[PDB]
């Protein structure tokens, strides 16, 4: 009050220093029960991979991709991200996923990366330098590999030119290194562009099979569609808490309305663009917001040469939170009012403070 | 297997007063006892639609479309640009089990319908994109209205039983949401597909503008009551 | 060659304005703690020119 008043003495009155307001206590975040996984198992747990130069490829839209479990499977020995550090690959997301599964050698894995060169890398497929998103490989020697040779695999040794970026070249046309034409039949200057590969289960680290998943993102204009899970925990009730529910960020203490939303409205308000109620997309049932308590603060003393013991006064609070305990604490139509005794009798108006009520000095 | 015919089925292109007809919730906010100022696309009040009883028409910026339908002749729409495989092509069939959206470059026939004893309206589809399978839409009263803003196919619709002989009647529905495409098309016409046995269908048509509305909600949130504002001086 | 000068490269967390660090730790990539041992996953801050 000194303070305020900018005094060192202050006379007989009520005045108004400053105000309360109840924190928050806790977060909660609330999302649907989530559903429709990626199918990621088809893809690196598929049966057999293609050619090197004959990759497959998948298209993943439309669909829930969780990076958790493949950034923490240690069953892939070589885990290289350009675009993105993987952790925040969860949330960060784009429109469209091109994942490009091949098998090379494991003296070819340094190969598949952006800004490199080499067989596979030059007539194979091409890795532009302005690639974005992963490569994954993990040896497959156990199953690729065969005791007889794996000769089904076959690689691209010869062509005229490289490979553009996102480029897949299955040719088979015989490469003529020479001048000399060839009618359809392997001579002096002709060969066959692709070799088989002579995998065995034991070969030596580096000629092993290894099985190569690329992940390319896009993100045209369209909407993005598939990225990490929305995580949620649970909800509390009768408490101020600021909430982030789909998207509707706000704070106050949430309770159960009566409220009947017909089946597609999500939240209601009710004038001048105020949220009041709520449905969470879980549960599914009507939840009703009220901003936790607020308001002004008075101190009645009755003037610095008489004593110097005050009285307070909280506008507009109910006497459940006023931490504290201090004297009798007396809830009045005004308000709640500390360090004043009430008494039965009705004396004229010293210090007015509401509601057909006020206080003097005797105690107060 | 898709010929053309040998008579034309011109439908007469008649015309008819819209009256109160094409009002649905611009969103998902709940009110309660409350008027309501608005402004986006409506189809105006007291307009003349077109009436069919099967050309090409443009899309524009919307498009509201209503049957009196009669044993569910009727049976799904096309949307394109070019309609043919050098463009994308929406296709929407509502048949006996499901709801089937296609989003691929087909190439239609020049007079396509579904025909009886599934789909053999395009001769190709190739380099598709989006698939979606659900529940089926449908004397009676279908209404719908399309729109299409930032890569958002938006479909509602309503259905209603008329007893009425002709045409619309004097009437007050508001039309409840019903889809939601996040599709990236540019669409500029459409057309309709018709079950058609070898051996007359009437509907309406009328186009969206953008104006303001003023709009009633009663206790429970269900809209009761509208007004135009860009109309005689009262209204204003 | 001038190999005296080098640059961090790896850090926990953005620097403070005005802020001086000098000390040098070993960087945890991947998920696995290095445990101070460097090998996958862990590589030193401090690069040379
Ligand atoms: C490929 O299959 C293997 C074998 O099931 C998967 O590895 C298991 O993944 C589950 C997923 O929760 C884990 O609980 C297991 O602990 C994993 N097993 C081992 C031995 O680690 C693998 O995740 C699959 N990969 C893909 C991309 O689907
Ligand atoms: C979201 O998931 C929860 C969890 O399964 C569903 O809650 C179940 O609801 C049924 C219907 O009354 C109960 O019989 C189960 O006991 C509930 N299970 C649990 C674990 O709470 C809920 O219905 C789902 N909601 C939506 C919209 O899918
Ligand atoms: C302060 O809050 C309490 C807690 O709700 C209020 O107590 C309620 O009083 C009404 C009226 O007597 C009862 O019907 C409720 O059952 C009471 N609630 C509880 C939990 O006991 C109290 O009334 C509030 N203060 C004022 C001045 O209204
Ligand atoms: C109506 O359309 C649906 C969807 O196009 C048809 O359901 C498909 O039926 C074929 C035939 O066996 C199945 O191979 C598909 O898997 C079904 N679709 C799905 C999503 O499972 C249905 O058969 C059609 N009904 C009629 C009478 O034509
Ligand atoms: C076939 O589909 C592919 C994508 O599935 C189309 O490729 C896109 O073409 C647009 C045209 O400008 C590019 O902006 C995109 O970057 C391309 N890639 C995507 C969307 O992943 C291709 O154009 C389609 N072919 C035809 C003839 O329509
Ligand atoms: C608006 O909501 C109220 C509350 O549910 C509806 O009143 C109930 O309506 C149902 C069926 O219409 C009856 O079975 C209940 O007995 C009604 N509750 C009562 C009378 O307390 C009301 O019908 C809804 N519609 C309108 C126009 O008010
Ligand atoms: C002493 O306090 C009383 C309290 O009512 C006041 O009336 C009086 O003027 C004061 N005398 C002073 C400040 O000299
Ligand atoms: C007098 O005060 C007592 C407090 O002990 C209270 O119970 C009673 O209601 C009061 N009576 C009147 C008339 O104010
Ligand atoms: C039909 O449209 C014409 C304009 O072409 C208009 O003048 C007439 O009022 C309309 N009839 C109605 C709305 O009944
Ligand atoms: C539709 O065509 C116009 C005309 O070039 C173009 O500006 C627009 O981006 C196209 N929309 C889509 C979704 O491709």
């Amino acid at each position: 009050t000194k303070c305020t008043l900018k005094s060192f003495t202050v006379e007989k009155g009520i005045y108004q220093t400053s105000n309360f307001r109840v924190q928050p206590t806790e977060s909660i975040v609330r999302f649907p029960n989530i559903t429709n996984l990626c199918p990621f198992g088809e893809v690196f747990n598929a049966t057999r991979f293609a050619s090197v130069y004959a990759w497959n490829r998948k298209r993943i839209s439309n669909c829930v991709a969780d990076y958790s479990v493949l950034y923490n499977s240690a069953s892939f020995s070589t885990f290289k991200c350009y675009g993105v550090s993987p952790t925040k690959l969860n949330d960060l997301c784009f429109t469209n996923v091109y994942a490009d599964s091949f098998v090379i050698r494991g003296d070819e894995v340094r190969q598949i990366a952006p800004g490199q060169t080499g067989k596979i890398a030059d007539y194979n497929y091409k890795l532009p330098d302005d690639f974005t998103g992963c490569v994954i490989a993990w040896n497959s020697n156990n199953l690729d590999s065969k005791v007889g040779g794996n000769y089904n695999y076959r690689y691209r040794l010869f062509r005229k030119s490289n490979l553009k970026p996102f480029e897949r070249d299955i040719s088979t046309e015989i490469y003529q290194a020479g001048s000399k034409p060839c009618n359809g039949v392997e001579g002096f200057n002709c060969y066959f562009p692709l070799q088989s590969y002579g995998f065995q289960p034991t070969n030596g680290v580096g000629y092993q099979p290894y099985r190569v998943v690329v992940l390319s993102f896009e993100l045209l204009h369209a909407p993005a569609t598939v990225c990490g899970p929305k995580k949620s925990t649970n909800l509390v009730k009768n408490k101020c808490v600021n909430f982030n529910f789909n998207g509707l960020t706000g704070t106050g203490v949430l309770t159960e309305s009566n409220k009947k939303f017909l089946p597609f409205q999500q939240f209601g308000r009710d004038i001048a663009d105020t949220t009041d109620a709520v449905r969470d997309p879980q549960t599914l049932e009507i939840l009703d917001i009220t901003p936790c308590s607020f308001g002004g603060v008075s101190v009645i003393t009755p003037g610095t040469n008489t004593s110097n013991q005050v009285a307070v006064l909280y506008q507009g609070v109910n006497c459940t939170e006023v931490p504290s305990t201090g004297s009798n604490v007396f809830q009045t139509r005004a308000g709640c009012l500390i360090g004043a005794e009430h008494v039965n009798n009705s004396y004229e108006c010293d210090i007015p403070i509401g509601a057909g009520i006020c206080a003097s000095y005797q105690s107060i | 297997q898709c010929v053309n015919l040998r008579t034309r089925t011109q439908l007469p292109p008649a015309y008819t007063n819209s009256f109160t007809r094409g009002v649905y919730y611009p969103d998902k906010v709940f009110r309660s006892s409350v008027l309501h100022s608005t402004q986006d696309l409506f189809l105006p009040f007291f307009s003349n639609v077109t009436w069919f009883h099967n050309p090409v028409l443009p899309f524009n910026d919307g498009v509201y479309f209503a049957s009196t339908e009669k044993s569910n002749i009727i049976r799904g729409w096309i949307f394109g640009t070019t309609l043919d495989s050098k463009t994308q092509s929406l296709l929407i069939v509502n048949n006996a089990t499901n709801v089937v959206i296609k989003v691929c470059e087909f190439q239609f026939c020049n007079d396509p319908f579904l025909d009886v004893y599934e789909s053999g309206v395009y001769s190709s589809a190739n380099n598709c994109t989006f698939e979606y399978v659900s529940q089926p839409f449908l004397k009676n009263l279908r209404e719908f209205v399309f729109k299409n803003i930032d890569g958002y196919f938006k479909i509602y619709s309503k259905h209603t039983p008329i007893n009425l002989v002709r045409d619309l009647p004097q009437g007050f529905s508001a039309l409840e949401p019903l889809v939601d495409l996040p599709i990236g098309i540019n669409i500029t016409r459409f057309q309709t597909l018709l079950a058609l046995h070898r051996s007359a269908a009437a509907y309406y048509v009328g186009y969206l503008q953008p104006r303001t509305f003023l709009l009633k909600y009663n206790e429970n949130g269900t809209i009761t009551d509208a007004v135009d504002c860009a109309l005689d001086p009262l209204s204003e």
